[PDB]
């Protein structure tokens, strides 16, 4: 559910309104081929959601 | 008479040591890295 973008952050940041992060980056549910979770970046909602 | 013959020199008292001398100060430390490196352009667009 987290995100993290710099190093020293005391306490994982919550993803804000009409975001998502996935588990891992295959095991999520929509996302565009052409991108990964690594888990600094979260990733913005798709059409229709 | 002849007086008695005088006696031999005593001899000589004892010397005294020597004492340590104490440690020299720490090396100078050394400063930090040499500055930042050049900071990077940020690549694409990063929206699904």
């Amino acid at each position: 559910g987290y995100y993290t973008d710099v190093d020293g952050l005391p306490i994982q940041l919550p993803c804000k309104p009409g975001t998502f992060m996935p588990f891992d980056t295959a095991t999520a549910n929509l996302l565009d081929t052409g991108l990964t979770v690594d888990g600094t970046q979260c990733y913005t909602c798709q059409t229709g959601t | 008479p002849p007086p008695t013959s005088p006696p031999p020199s005593p001899p000589p008292s004892p010397p005294p040591p020597r004492p340590p001398p104490p440690p020299p100060p720490p090396p100078s430390p050394p400063p930090p890295n040499r500055s930042p490196p050049p900071p990077p352009p940020a690549s694409s667009a990063i929206n699904p």
